């Protein structure tokens, strides 16, 4: 027997900046968003789900300097919490 | 210790695991075949060289491996090649015995989307986010039905500084 | 003195369905997404932040019937948890 | 009891409030002037009547009032009128003494966005989500800087059923 499934579900996109806007990349240190995301994943994957982690990344960008950007989550169809459970 | 497979990723203890109905199920560590893909464009025909991209590749690759994913790294592709790579990724048999996936895109970008290696103002070479979702949805990638698909994009989305002034 | 602020921040959009796809509306009972959202807000505003509530709404749509739809959160730049604190 | 101002919204007790650094600050109940806007299109020139829209208006209006917002309800507007209403909403002085806002849009919709009352295939009358964000951002609505802006949209985003088949 056949059954119906949603065509688009369990997605989350995380972009480095908001529409219309630049994202920054240090020539030797790398992309700030990428670096920031790695740091937050390393720290918070053990205790927080991905949506919570991405929110923390966004908070870390809150105070704008000369090179400002605000990461954004888009097209979210996660129906559950995604915990990475590192080590397991 | 950072000498283990999880590197610098802080470990979730068994006490924390039991503390954490509304969570995505994780497959057995012994048998699961988690897959991840990184597409990074550093060398371009018309737009400047993305110096430091190698740092991003290293960091993301090691992080996703630390989290238990086998990472494919593809570099310097046109939008058409990205499409071909995505379609090939979506067809991978390992997804069947996987519980999730990560997709990472790193390039120059405009409002419309992500720049391929051959992009210019006269002849645009753009991959839209919409296309990435379509290639990975239930229709085109049934092996990832009910499984988290995390898409990460490092790119500009326009030319604006993203700021406005205010006085306190 | 003047200071910089992000042009787009502290937004969350919640749409009734995913791109390309229909949303359903009962002629006497109203829009299913709207009805479902109200029910979840009434129940969970006291204990959960809006992102958590919207996730629960999405979960409630998980099993597709003859009239299926999957609500989606988009363009999220919430840097903190938004609790409604009903009664306060 | 549902006889109070919060109606059928379950109350957050003082014990639960203290149990809950990463939360949006709430303004004093005595002095705050929370605002919300509902735009609902029920009667159209070329597309069918949205029967049951009144049920949605009632439910959303009462819910947002229960949560402490003063609700403006605008009905049967073109995209241009929606734009004018949004611009007027963004300029409201009450936002200065408010801690958040809700925007609710309910209409027919296509892939591109939300249908105005005069919409047809020959002459499109569409309001894009992008325009809603722009009108409410820090540049065009500085009074809502740092404050949650929740946008709710009930509308189709295309003609597809949103489903695919699979066999167990």
């Amino acid at each position: 027997a056949i059954k119906k499934a949603h065509i688009e579900k369990d997605f989350i996109a995380f972009c480095s900046s908001t529409p219309d806007n630049v994202s920054w990349r240090h020539p030797t240190m790398g992309s700030v968003f990428i670096g920031r995301l790695i740091e937050h994943m390393q720290e918070y994957a053990c205790s927080c789900d991905v949506e919570e982690i991405f929110r923390k990344v966004r908070f870390s960008f809150e105070q704008p300097d000369g090179r400002a950007q605000m990461p954004t989550t888009d097209r979210v169809t996660l129906t559950r919490c995604f915990y990475l459970f590192p080590g397991h | 210790t950072s000498s283990g497979s999880e590197g610098n990723v802080k470990l979730c203890s068994l006490e924390e695991a039991q503390r954490i109905a509304e969570i995505y199920p994780i497959m057995d560590k012994s048998s699961r075949t988690r897959l991840a893909l990184i597409i990074c464009n550093e060398e371009f025909d018309s737009i400047p060289r993305r110096t430091g991209a190698e740092v991003d590749i290293t960091g993301m690759t090691m992080l996703l491996q630390n989290l238990g994913y086998s990472v494919d790294v593809k570099k310097n592709l046109t939008a058409s090649d990205m499409t071909t790579e995505l379609e090939a990724f979506a067809h991978r048999p390992e997804h069947k015995t996987s519980d999730s996936t990560f997709l990472v895109f790193m390039s120059h970008g405009i409002r419309e989307g992500i720049c391929g290696k051959k992009h210019s103002e006269q002849v645009p070479d753009i991959l839209q986010l919409n296309a990435i979702f379509n290639m990975l949805n239930t229709k085109n990638c049934p092996s990832l039905k009910d499984k988290p698909k995390v898409i990460i994009i490092q790119a500009c989305r326009g030319d604006s500084p993203g700021v406005v002034w205010f006085k306190d």
